[PDB]
């Protein structure tokens, strides 16, 4: 590992300060360094991990999307053949893309999730594992596109799972899970109405668990109901 | 598209 | 070269198309690719070099501000002491800066600027000299600052020349060029009088040769024209 | 900052 002379505290230190100049490829080479080290995270530094991928992996979504929109004009009747280009630029992103998601998985398994007991820990990195699939699934056309898109499903469902025993129904990380989890059935498993069921569920279940919190916990639960209202909104 | 966090 | 295989042709499109995904590290290294091809480049294909490592270059400038401030407020009375850190990353954010700017400046020498003849390509790698000079001189701290601003100097001050000879007041590329030397000025030379000279007489003198232009290029020049506006507005 | 292209 290229971070392996650098000691756990800098390279969460460093990822900080990645984060702050928004160097988002630095900022994850610095956490899957500290991942390296082989210590369980805080919550802070899962949280570090999850914003370091998700806006590298974000981005080439991004860029997969204004492509593949390419790529399809390009095969439509009447569209000038252009050549191989488009398709094997699509292809680079689509490989730089799979690339990311293979090493975040990567850390989940060797050893992330296998040292999480704590609800809270487990069910995160269970989501991660699930979305990640579920980027993996977006670009899937082959002989393995439903088993990655299993692999998304069954990953999400034991956090689920584990949410519902364990965590209260305001918990932002339930919340979220369900929220993506919603969008998983709506856009990768052609469920719109398992889709809408889980988040309109979600959100009455938060509502009614609103009452119990803090000014500060009310907030945080507010803002991902609020996601899930969106969701609710863009497809009703 | 929708809303993920 | 690992472009070295591709068509030129090919990576003018490619190019374009990672300018579309908002890919600007892609974007510079297939036009570094088609520089090496070593036949001269269209105004198009300057614009798309000049846009993908001006992008490029941009961020780590941003980045390298950010670091910088940072490491200022460490070095303050009643900081406490964090490591060597923050030196660290600003100090792998400028190297790659700087090997940037180098890549670009090796383009430029090898051999774009000798084989330019045209005031319109010549003027525009001189620019692009005197601006990667620029770039390489805001985070200059040693023996060869001094060198490294006038090495700036010298190649606006060439295109200055040129573009005052063979180009009218309103031409785009001479009026970018007097806007970035006239920040070069006021931000590298310490010379805010220089500065603010140049842009009000490259204003004045454009604004007496808008009555000769088609309503397309009085835009293009107008657009300029208002920068140089607004930097005067900003230092005076 | 001021303005460059
Ligand atoms: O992990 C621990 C410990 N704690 C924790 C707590 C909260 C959040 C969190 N709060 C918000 C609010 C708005 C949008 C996104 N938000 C997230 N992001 C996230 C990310 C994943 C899952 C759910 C929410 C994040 C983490
Ligand atoms: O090079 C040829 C041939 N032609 C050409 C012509 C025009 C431009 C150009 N027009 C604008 C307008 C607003 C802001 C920036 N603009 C640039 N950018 C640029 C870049 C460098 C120098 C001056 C302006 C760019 C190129
Ligand atoms: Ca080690
Ligand atoms: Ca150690
Ligand atoms: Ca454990
Ligand atoms: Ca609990
Ligand atoms: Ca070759
Ligand atoms: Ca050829
Ligand atoms: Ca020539
Ligand atoms: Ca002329
Ligand atoms: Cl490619
Ligand atoms: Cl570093
Ligand atoms: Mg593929
Ligand atoms: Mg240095």
């Amino acid at each position: 590992g290229a971070m392996g002379s650098m000691e756990r505290a800098s390279l969460i230190q460093k990822a900080k300060l990645a984060e702050q100049a928004e160097r988002y490829e630095d900022m994850a080479a610095f956490m899957k360094g500290a991942v390296e080290k082989g210590e369980e995270l805080s919550c802070e530094e899962r949280n570090l991990l999850s914003v370091a991928y998700k806006n590298v992996v974000g981005g080439q979504r991004a860029a997969w999307r204004v492509l593949s929109s390419i790529e399809q004009k390009s095969n439509e009747e009447g569209s000038e053949e252009k050549g191989p280009e488009v398709r094997e630029y699509r292809e680079k992103v689509e490989t730089e893309l799979q690339g990311v998601c293979d090493t975040v998985l990567g850390l989940l398994d060797s050893h992330l999730i296998k040292e999480a007991g704590d609800a809270e820990s487990r069910v995160f990195y269970l989501k991660m594992k699930g979305d990640y699939y579920r980027y993996l699934a977006e670009v899937a056309t082959g002989d393995d596109k439903k088993r990655i898109i299993d692999s998304a499903r069954s990953a999400y469902q034991e956090a689920m799972d584990i949410s519902k025993k364990e965590m209260p129904p305001t918990n932002p990380i339930r919340l979220g899970l369900a929220l993506n989890f919603s969008v998983f059935h709506y856009e990768i498993a052609n469920s719109p109405e398992e889709a809408i069921s889980l988040a309109k569920t979600t959100f009455d279940e938060a509502m009614a668990d609103l009452h119990t919190l803090s000014e500060d916990s009310y907030k945080d639960s507010t803002l991902i109901m609020q996601l899930l209202r969106d969701n609710l909104t863009l497809w009703t | 598209f929708p809303a993920t966090v």
